[PDB]
């Protein structure tokens, strides 16, 4: 009964910004843990930045510090990412998954059919 | 409508002598009492020296009133809302500087010229906008019509969403303050009372540890709430200084003898601790009490001279009987002030008996 | 400076007893109420005792009731804590703290100079050597790029083991994890390495298991297969 | 019977963050809460005395603050010596002192995902009579990741055991090491031995096995 849609994307100049919306109907997003992945045409899928319950933070990866934010809406029920500085290798499918464990083992489940997001 | 400033300017005039003796009694009463002068006291002082320059010109404005239309020339009735405007914002930044000092007195010569200044600078900002406009046939003096009317909108901004938001935001500061600080010396005194009458109650299935416990925590909180300011933590030392005395002989199973220190927590709590809790008690309900004066000067002058105004700028930008009917509400409110003083300010109700009986 | 140092903590057998001292230097025991609080290896702190030597007031938790006792000395200015039925949740760091009495200030600077503490460790198991064995380099893992390495040790009793790698010639990439408990009542530990799969064949790697307690030190190769 | 609660179990925050830590009492403890520090492998140190007065020789970045029953213990700017265990205690009275469940602050870090090897048991241990297959993770943050034993596509349980290093003074990450101790008839009865990861940096469960 959980369904997840995702918006945002479309063509961004390098250099600019978006500001992608990730919610599920079914399951509230309160209580779990979420999740943001890349996967490239020519690539393997990768990891984006992961955003706990509350206030205990946020953690972005090795290429994604710095440019990206994730921030959550526990009342709207979703989450939003904004990525600023683009690159041109950026250009990926942006996958929004949902941790199923309370205690953060990654059990990702419930994945989502994703925006394309692409530069020039 | 004849009747209307038919009927206008004999109750301006009694408003006008009413609030002139008052306002000039409340000056002989400083003229004599210089000794206890306090911040409020200047503050509310110069309000009344804005409001006995306000008091003396109602009679021109109630032989405008009666003759139908304007008399004198423009320059006499941008004088005369250049006084009223001064009155306002007098007001508005006395009683903003009221709301600094008893935040900065509660939470933790020179403002009185600023004031002034900004006073007049109010002044010339309805100078240069007033202007006797002939309309339908009548010589009313009404201000009506780019970067003035902008001016205006910024001043107003300013001058009604930061002082009337700091209003709002010190006075419930203040009665949040004030209201926990009395609730603080309530359940202190309940569980201190509450809990003695478990203890001659826990012969039964030693329930002693559970209730000092709960004594420990409250009687270490009306400590935290001078050959004074000595006795008053000292009486505290011997009151929880016999609760783990109490508690000592109530780990060792020791009930009996328990009890018998439970004796003893009555006589502190009696001759050390009921002394200084209404002690506390008095001074706080006689600040609490001083509030309820300064609220009641706010929220009245907020009840009055701010319908008005509302009402000026929607007829100026742009129903006869809203005018009329907020038109003799702000000019109430100078001869207001003195009733005000009496039946609900406590220290001025003393003097003015002893004047009376002097 | 004052201070407070702890002493008697050791390895015991189950329903067995132990005393520690704990020997305050700088300031006397009649002015400063005494406490233990131990903590669980892995797991927080928790009080156990006190003592108050003015008044000889001593108090214990309800886990610890009974099974310990806790006095002082004021000629030695040292205060003992005496245990009898030490269960198998009692091994522990103890630690002596120190902290004022009503009324003033010492008695709100709560636990304000500890000491560094004991460990009591118990279990009914006897002092041996452990047990080395290679994991071994699998060429199918990674193959081409960087493998990994090390030597599991099994069944050794007490926590104090040393390993080094290639006689200390190697410090990059070495990961000693720390000793587990398994259910027979001894300890497991395994220390891995990391290495580029091109030296595999080239280079040799030899880790050393140093154990003092059985004096056994174990020279085992590792080899891919 | 005062039961403290520490609500942030595990902290993470780089150097010049503020952190806030928060515990929250049964009953009322007055302002009787201090807050211990504790590096690993030493006696904790008093910070806050009283819930609000910093302790003299701690630094001050170290503050304290009460809100009823409930305490806040706040470092303005963090420094590489603030990585430590936190707890906070009521002493309301010296048979009633109870320290909460501790706060260990770490050090934020970028995501990274296990490095995953499989180590059967050499011939030496198997003929012994008792096996152990060892599944490494190495190099990986944050903390919290699963590791499940598949043999013969079954899942196991009680035979596995996990031993997690703590943060490295380069990379500052994680490893962690699970022994699955078995007997040797069982072994013998089993060709496929697997060991399945899940991370949060992870996007399918990574399954290395052998076949013995
Ligand atoms: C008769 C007199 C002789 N003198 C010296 N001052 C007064 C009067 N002063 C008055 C109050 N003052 C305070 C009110 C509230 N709070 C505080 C305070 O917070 N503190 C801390 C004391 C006050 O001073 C009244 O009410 C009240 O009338 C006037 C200035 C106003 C009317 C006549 C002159
Ligand atoms: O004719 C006078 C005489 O002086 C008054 C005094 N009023 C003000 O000084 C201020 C004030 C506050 C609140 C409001 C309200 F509408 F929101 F109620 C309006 C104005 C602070 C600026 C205003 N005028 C005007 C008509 C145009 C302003 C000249």
């Amino acid at each position: 009964q959980v369904q997840l849609q995702e918006s945002g994307g479309g063509l961004v100049q390098p250099g600019g910004s978006l500001r992608l919306s990730c919610a599920a109907s079914g399951r509230t997003i309160s209580r779990y843990a979420m999740s943001w992945f890349r996967q490239a045409p020519g690539k393997e899928r990768e990891f984006v930045a992961v955003a706990r319950r509350s206030g205990d933070g946020a953690f972005y990866a090795d290429s994604v510090q710095g440019r990206f934010t994730v921030s959550r809406d526990d009342a709207k029920n979703t989450v939003y990412l904004q990525m600023n500085s683009l690159k041109p290798e950026d250009t990926a499918v942006y996958y929004c998954a949902i941790d199923s464990d309370t205690f953060y083992s990654g059990s990702y489940d419930y994945w989502g059919q994703g925006t394309q997001v692409t530069v020039s | 409508r004849q009747f209307s400033r038919a009927f206008v300017p004999i109750a301006y005039s009694l408003i006008c002598v009413f609030g002139l003796l008052g306002n000039i009694l409340v000056v002989i009463t400083f003229a004599f009492y210089k000794k206890a002068r306090s911040m409020t006291d200047v503050y509310l002082a110069n309000m009344a020296i804005a409001d006995i320059l306000f008091a003396l010109t109602l009679p021109f404005w109630a032989v405008s009133h009666a003759t139908g239309a304007w008399v004198f020339s423009n320059a006499t009735c941008k004088l005369l809302k250049g006084i009223y405007a001064i009155n306002f914002n007098c007001g508005m930044w006395l009683l903003t500087c009221i709301a600094m000092d008893r935040y900065i007195a509660i939470v933790q010569k020179i403002i009185c010229l600023v004031v002034w200044g900004l006073s007049v600078i109010i002044s010339s900002s309805t100078f240069v906008f007033n202007q006797k406009y002939n309309t339908q046939g009548s010589d009313v003096c009404e201000p009506k019509y780019r970067w003035k009317l902008l001016m205006l909108g910024l001043e107003l901004l300013f001058g009604f969403f930061i002082p009337l938001m700091f209003m709002i935001f010190c006075y419930t500061a203040i009665v949040k303050t004030l209201r926990r600080q009395l609730a603080d010396l309530e359940d202190n005194w309940e569980t201190l009372n509450d809990n003695l009458k478990v203890i001659e109650k826990a012969d039964n299935a030693a329930q002693v540890k559970d209730a000092l416990t709960k004594m420990r925590a409250a009687a270490l909180d009306a400590q935290k709430a001078s050959p004074e300011m000595k006795d008053f933590r000292h009486g505290f030392d011997i009151l929880v200084g016999q609760i783990d005395d109490a508690l000592k002989l109530a780990n060792e199973g020791k009930v009996k003898e328990a009890q018998a220190a439970a004796e003893q927590l009555k006589t502190t709590r009696n001759a050390y601790i009921q002394k200084y809790l209404e002690r506390a008690r008095s001074t706080l309900q006689k600040e609490v009490k001083a509030i309820r004066v300064i609220i009641a000067v706010v929220l009245v002058f907020l009840a009055c001279q701010i319908p008005h105004n509302m009402v000026l700028l929607v007829t100026a930008a742009n129903i006869a009987y809203t005018k009329t009917v907020t038109e003799v509400l702000a000019f109430l409110h100078c001869c207001l002030n003195p009733v005000l003083y009496a039946f609900i300010g406590q220290k001025f109700r003393n003097y003015f008996l002893k004047i009376l009986k002097d | 400076e004052v201070q407070l140092v702890e002493s008697g903590g050791g390895l015991v057998q189950p329903g067995g007893s132990l005393r520690l001292s704990c020997a305050a230097s700088g300031f006397n025991v009649v002015d400063f109420s005494l406490h233990w609080v131990r903590q669980a290896p892995g797991k927080g702190l928790e009080w156990v005792a006190y003592i108050s030597s003015s008044s000889g007031s001593t108090s214990y938790a309800d886990s610890v009731k009974g099974r310990f006792t806790i006095s002082a000395d004021t000629s030695k200015n040292t205060a003992y804590l005496q245990m009898n039925s030490l269960r198998a949740e009692d091994t522990a760091v103890y630690y002596c703290a120190r902290w004022g009495y009503w009324p003033g200030e010492p008695w709100w600077k709560a636990f304000d100079y500890w000491g560094q503490g004991t460990l009591v460790t118990v279990s009914s198991a006897s002092t041996k050597g452990p047990s080395v064995f290679p994991l071994a380099p699998s060429s199918k893992s990674t193959s081409g790029g960087t493998a990994a390495l090390g030597c599991l040790v099994k069944d050794y009793f007490p926590e104090p083991v040393t390993v080094s790698w290639n006689s200390g010639a190697l410090t990059s990439g070495v990961h000693t994890f720390p000793a587990v408990l398994q259910s027979s009542g001894l300890y497991s530990l395994s220390s891995v390495v990391t290495v580029p799969s091109s030296s595999l064949g080239t280079q040799t790697y030899i880790c050393n298991v140093n154990h003092k307690p059985s004096n056994t030190k174990v020279d085992k190769k590792v080899e891919p297969k | 019977d005062i039961q403290m609660t520490q609500s942030p179990s595990s902290l993470s925050a780089s150097v010049g963050d503020r952190v806030t830590i928060t515990c929250r009492a049964s009953q009322s403890v007055s302002s009787a809460v201090a807050w211990y520090q504790q590096k690993p492998g030493k006696a904790p140190k008093l910070l806050i005395y009283s819930a609000s007065s910093l302790y003299s020789g701690v630094p001050s970045r170290f503050s304290g603050s009460r809100s009823g029953t409930d305490f806040t213990l706040t470092i303005s700017s963090l420094q590489p010596e603030d990585f430590a265990t936190y707890y906070c205690q009521q002493y309301l009275y010296y048979s009633l002192v109870t320290f909460g469940q501790g706060t260990k602050v770490e050090i934020k870090r970028t995501v990274a995902a296990p490095s995953v090897f499989i180590f059967p048991p050499s011939d030496s241990q198997l003929k012994s009579g008792t096996a152990s297959v060892v599944c490494l993770l190495n190099n990986f943050y944050p903390r919290e990741a699963k590791v499940q034993w598949k043999v013969d596509n079954a899942l196991q349980s009680g035979n596995s055991q996990e031993s997690v290093t703590e943060q490295d003074s380069k990379d500052s990450t994680y490893s962690l090491s699970s022994t699955l101790t078995l007997s040797k008839a069982d072994y013998e009865k089993h060709k496929v031995y697997a060991c399945e990861v899940t991370h949060q940096g992870l996007s399918s469960p990574v399954t290395k096995s052998f076949n013995r």
